[PDB]
């Protein structure tokens, strides 16, 4: 009942900002708590943040991520967002969007984020 | 012998006398010892017309050490900024842009999709101790390597694990078939010097 597509990723420089978006094609988005996870080279997929159905509550993996990342949603646009500031090279990863409601879990295919200190310099 | 780069500058460096052919695969090995602690900087770089970041190994300031090929990046699992001598080998292949990182004879990781299908452009300049922003120049002191370098060699294939062990162990001394570490292939400039190097065992003490 859900087809999530992430976008907004790409090649960026250290210290820069980036805003991911994740869109459902359907029209029951507000049934779902939404989440962002990320998976870096040869590492486990890790939690970043989640947001309640109405967007009143949100949760971060830890205060380092909370310090620089903001999860939000716009139920009218069937979209969840991830604002990422002061990006580090260590933020490099495929970012995945994740929807949950009751016993149903849905995932997108992910969007690549590459943060490099040296590329371009 | 070793090359000595004693101070963070934009004017002292080594220069490999030979250029590179067009490479569909390579192995680059070297011994290094870095004094500098916010990052080892740039032990070597390869620049061509069109692309000054054609091959670069750089740990810039407090950032993860990166390999650039054609200005495309991978973070490597090298941990060599401890002020001790270490041996490293990097292998790479055009095919699927697959790389491997070896430290002291041990394979610490691999990755894919680094400049896949890009052959390395021939004819460029290999600089020791500096990062290039033009062919052979436009160095940046904040990116410079400070310390010592030895036994920098380049082959045009992916060496096998066992060959790397023997090189790391210095139980082999076979020179790079493309870039050999010999006196007349390594020019120094601006204060950089060359000196007899301790044996492999003396180093790791
Ligand atoms: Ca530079
Ligand atoms: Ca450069
Ligand atoms: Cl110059
Ligand atoms: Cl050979």
């Amino acid at each position: 009942q859900l087809q999530l597509v992430e976008s907004g990723g790409g090649l960026v420089q250290a210290g820069d900002s980036l805003k991911l978006s994740c869109i459902d094609s359907g029209s029951t988005f507000n049934l779902y708590a939404m989440g962002w996870f990320r998976q870096a080279p040869g590492k486990e997929r890790e939690f970043v943040a989640s947001i309640s159905r109405g967007g009143g509550s949100s949760y971060y993996a830890d205060s380092q991520l909370k310090g620089r990342f903001t999860i939000s949603r716009d139920n009218a646009k069937n979209t969840v967002y991830l604002q990422m500031n002061s990006l580090k090279p260590e933020d490099t990863a495929v970012y995945y969007c994740n929807a949950r409601a009751g016993r149903y879990d849905y995932w997108g295919q992910g969007t690549q984020v590459t943060v490099s200190s040296a590329a371009g310099h | 012998f070793k090359v000595s780069l004693p101070l963070r500058t934009n004017y002292l460096y080594g220069k490999i006398k030979k250029t590179l052919p067009e490479l569909y695969a390579f192995t680059i090995c070297l011994w290094l010892r870095s004094s500098a602690s916010p990052g080892i900087g740039t032990p070597f770089s390869y620049a061509v017309p069109g692309q000054a970041n054609e091959i670069v190994l750089i740990e810039w300031g407090n950032n993860p050490i990166e390999l650039l090929i054609n200005d495309k990046v991978a973070q490597l699992p090298l941990f060599v900024s401890d002020g001790k001598w270490h041996h490293i080998c990097i292998t790479w292949t055009t095919r699927d842009g697959m790389w491997e990182a070896f430290q002291d004879g041990e394979k610490l990781g691999t990755g894919e999709n680094l400049a896949p299908w890009h052959p390395i452009k021939p004819g460029g300049v290999l600089i020791l101790g500096q990062e290039q922003d033009t062919v052979g120049g436009r160095f940046d002191a904040t990116q410079a390597f400070v310390g010592e370098l030895s036994q920098f060699n380049i082959w045009d294939r992916v060496l096998r694990a066992q060959e790397i062990i023997n090189i790391a162990n210095c139980s082999t001394n076979m020179p790079g078939n493309i870039i050999p570490w010999v006196d007349n292939n390594v020019d120094v400039f601006g204060g950089a010097s060359k000196w007899p190097v301790e044996t492999c065992e003396e180093r790791l003490l």
